[PDB]
RNA sequence: GCUCAGGGAGGACAGAAACCUCCCGUGGAGCAGAAGGGCAAAAGCUCGCUUGAUCUUGAUUUUCAGUACGAAUACAGACCGU
RNA sequence: UAGUCUGGCACGGUGAAGAGACAUGAGAGGUGUAGAAUAAGUGGGAGGCCCGGGCCGCCGGUGAAAUACCACUACUCUGAUC
RNA sequence: CAUCAUUCUAUGGUUACCCAUCAUUAGAGGAAAUUUCCAAUAAACUCUGGUGUAAGGCUUAGAGUGAUGGUCGAGGUGCCCUAUUUAGGGUGAGGAGCCUCGGUGGCAGCCCCACCAAAUCCUCU
């Protein structure tokens, strides 16, 4: 009836998107990100890879059931 | 269409002065419509009044007929 | 029968053939001022009973169907009779028959 | 529904007559007098299937609709008279009398007196049924 | 129907009691009018003639470019060409002011249709009906609304309303304003029977006086 | 402008019977209905446009008394269709 | 068609009470938006008012259309009768 | 390429009067539950014309331009049953008539997600 259909490489808007909105909250799951933007879960774990090594994230917690990341730190 | 209700006069029942508690209570009639009169259809009603509501501090297992 | 609504025939005025307008002929309501229902009921009116027959023995079922024919161009506007033969049903303009088509 | 009654702690009566019967229940609002009446709702008028006009719960919507009816005219208390089938039927008023009674005593209807004129013969005529009697 | 009263038509010089004011004064009248249908084709329309100029006070504008012009340049007529007109009758919509402004137009003969355009026909369905003729006549023709016919329509209240005489001409005048009004609005009659009750004679504005 | 009933010979599914061609085809079909007559570049079949199934005098035929009615046939005067 | 049933008219009158009508003389009485303003409705009209002097106006604005001062009829309840 | 909104014109437009709507008169028509089909069946309401009643662009043709080479968003909208009745439980088909980019909350306004209504109702089930 109903069929998501996500996006498994970024539009321009997405990652214009992903590149100015995704640290602005207070949790970052590859299940939200991918839920929220219409972005796929693997290419949302791909994303914090990439945005781990520029130190816009916060990586809190990972586990391969489960990678938790986090807005950058106030100070 | 219309409410009965809209057109019933309130009248107030009065027991005789052998009694105490004088105001019995209050007895809606329809008002004098042409023909039929608010008075003619109220001149023939019973109340089946308590003794304990008629007279002041007494027994409340005695009643008494009392009609317009 | 089937006649359509619309007839380019002869206009008796105009003196021409003119698009008339076909509809079919009722009769009107019987004056009770006409001279024969005048004399119908002097005659039927007081004792003696029913004074003229009354027709029972009714034999056919049908009418000759009259087209009351009325002429379109507004000067002119005159009528006249166009009696067809005899028919049970009949219908002004309902359903053109048409060939090739499936009856199911 | 405009009376010139004092409005503030005199009470205004009038006397339900309810009628439990054990296939229907009525709670029927009269004046003081019983000859003109005010509100008249029963079991079988608010649940629409025949089995359950006599439940407590048909009696209880009616005395509802009945209370809810009696304050829009300003007839504050209640006078009761209960009553089951009687004559030379049943005595025992019927299962919805109870419910009934409790539904304008949490309505907000004041409770004046309650009897019964439950129509008990003093020597009856013949009753419905056999010599044999009701059998099942 | 029939009023008749022709019987001794003075004393209406009674002016200096029944009137106490200063200024332009219009001697109105109004008819009793009984069992009349507003909705049908009860029809009570037309213009009902006078001969004895009534002189009525409105704003008048007469649209042509002919003898007209300089015929109406003795009465001192805004006389208007066509050029001005489509500045007149564009802003209908948003701006708040009353656009006409002059509660008359004309349409001519010569000048047969004025303008049957989008601007022409807008005029003629708001009220203020570009309705006087001027056909060739070229004697008056923009004062002869001014001295001419009063007039009279229908609507939903059963009731008129008409102004038939003046302060201004004398009081002989204005029994011409009533030998011929009511000599044809009795004579005015289709099977709305006796329409005419009585007549509430007025001055323009004082205390009630009867003619029937 | 076409040729029909029916037959023969072929052709995926397809058979006794769907559709497609070619051939034979004097009417063996069809023409609303009873039967008879008539009919093949038609009177049948399929299309195109139409309202002559209109308006109007007479004459004539059929039944016949050589009367009506119905039905019909040849004209004539109009107005029209093709 | 006798008779019968039924309605009307006449013989056929008095008096009250009620109701539905109707003429006479009255008060209350109308609210699309919006204009500051319960816009019955038309002929008004830039014009009035009182003890030399002030107010309602006009515009601004809602709409097809805005009062002061002259009258009438539409239409909703009450209410009196030669 | 399609449709609407705009003005500019055009030998053009009936003004006691034109048009969208409100209404009645004049004709044509179905999916589904019900199966195993057949041919039916039988509404709801749409399409075009007259006539008539409020405002005010018509409907014709050409050009410039509002919003799209592709559009509206695209989502709320019913009935049925029940003493979970500001809630719970059903799952059929096919017909026209309406608010506007809602307010609030939760990682706040975007992306998402939640939650409270505007006018919906008729018929063969």
């Amino acid at each position: 009836r109903d069929k998501l259909n996500n996006l498994v490489l970024f539009d321009k808007a997405t990652y214009d998107k992903l590149c100015k909105e995704v640290p602005n909250y207070k949790l970052i799951t590859p299940a939200v990100v991918s839920e929220r933007l219409k972005i796929r879960g693997s290419l949302a774990r791909a994303a914090l890879q990439e945005l781990l090594s520029k130190g816009l994230i916060k990586l809190v917690s990972k586990h391969r059931a489960q990678v938790i990341y986090t807005r950058n730190t106030k100070g | 269409v219309v409410d009965p209700f809209s057109k019933k006069d309130w009248y107030d029942v009065k027991a005789p002065a052998m009694f105490n508690i004088r105001n019995i209570g209050k007895t809606l009639v329809t008002r004098t419509q042409g023909t039929k009169i608010a008075s003619d259809g109220l001149k023939g009603r019973v109340f089946e009044v308590s003794l304990a509501d008629l007279q002041n501090d007494e027994v409340a297992f005695r009643k008494f007929k009392l009609i317009t | 029968v089937n006649v359509p609504k619309t007839r380019r025939t002869f206009c008796k005025k105009c003196g021409k053939h003119q698009p008339h307008k076909v509809t079919q002929y009722k009769k009107g309501k019987d004056s009770l001022y006409a001279q024969g229902k005048r004399r119908y009921d002097r005659k039927q009116s007081g004792y003696g009973g029913q004074t003229k027959p009354i027709f029972r023995k009714k034999a056919k079922t049908t009418k000759k169907i009259v087209l009351r024919l009325e002429c379109v161009e507004p000067n002119c506007r005159s009528k006249r009779m166009l009696a067809i033969k005899r028919c049970k049903h009949f219908e002004l303009g309902g359903d053109k028959k048409r060939k090739g088509q499936v009856i199911q | 529904s405009l009376g010139p009654q004092v409005a503030e702690g005199e009470n205004v009566f009038g006397v339900c007559h309810i009628f439990a019967s054990f296939n229907d229940t009525f709670v029927h609002v009269t004046d003081l007098s019983g000859k003109e009446t005010i509100c008249r709702v029963t079991g079988g008028m608010k649940v629409k299937a025949d089995r359950d006009e006599s439940s407590p719960y048909a009696a209880m919507l009616a005395a509802q609709d009945v209370a809810q009816r009696c304050k829009e005219l300003g007839i504050t208390a209640l006078h009761i008279k209960l009553r089951a089938t009687g004559g030379n039927r049943t005595k025992t008023p019927g299962p919805g009398a109870q419910s009934a009674l409790r539904a304008l005593a949490r309505s907000g209807m004041k409770i004046g007196r309650i009897e019964d004129v439950t129509p008990i013969p003093s020597d009856s005529t013949r009753r419905k049924g056999g010599r044999r009697g009701r059998r099942l | 129907s029939r009023d008749t009263l022709y019987e001794a038509v003075r004393e209406v010089l009674h002016g200096n009691q029944r009137k106490r004011r200063k200024f332009l004064e219009t001697v109105e009248l109004q008819i009793s009018l009984k069992n009349y249908d507003p909705q049908k084709d009860k029809r009570f329309s037309g213009t009902v003639r006078l001969k004895s100029t009534p002189r009525p006070k409105f704003s008048v504008c007469v649209l042509g470019d002919q003898q007209h012009c300089d015929e109406a340049k003795a009465v001192d007529i805004p006389h208007m060409d066509i050029e001005a007109l489509k500045k007149l009758n564009k802003n209908k919509k948003l701006v708040k002011k009353l656009a006409k402004k002059y509660d008359a137009f004309l349409a001519s003969e010569s000048l047969i249709k004025q303008i049957p355009r989008i601007l022409g026909p807008g005029l003629n369905k708001a009220g203020k009906f570009p309705s006087l003729l001027t056909h060739n006549e070229n004697m008056v023709a923009k004062v002869d609304e001014v001295k001419s016919t009063i007039k009279f329509q229908m609507k939903k209240v059963l009731c008129l309303a008409v102004a038939v005489g003046h302060v201004k001409m004398t009081d002989d005048e204005l029994v011409y304003n009533i030998h011929l009004a009511v000599n044809f609005l009795v004579s005015l009659l289709k099977k709305n029977w006796q329409n005419v009750r009585a007549l509430y004679i007025k001055s323009t504005m004082g205390k009630p006086q009867r003619l029937y």
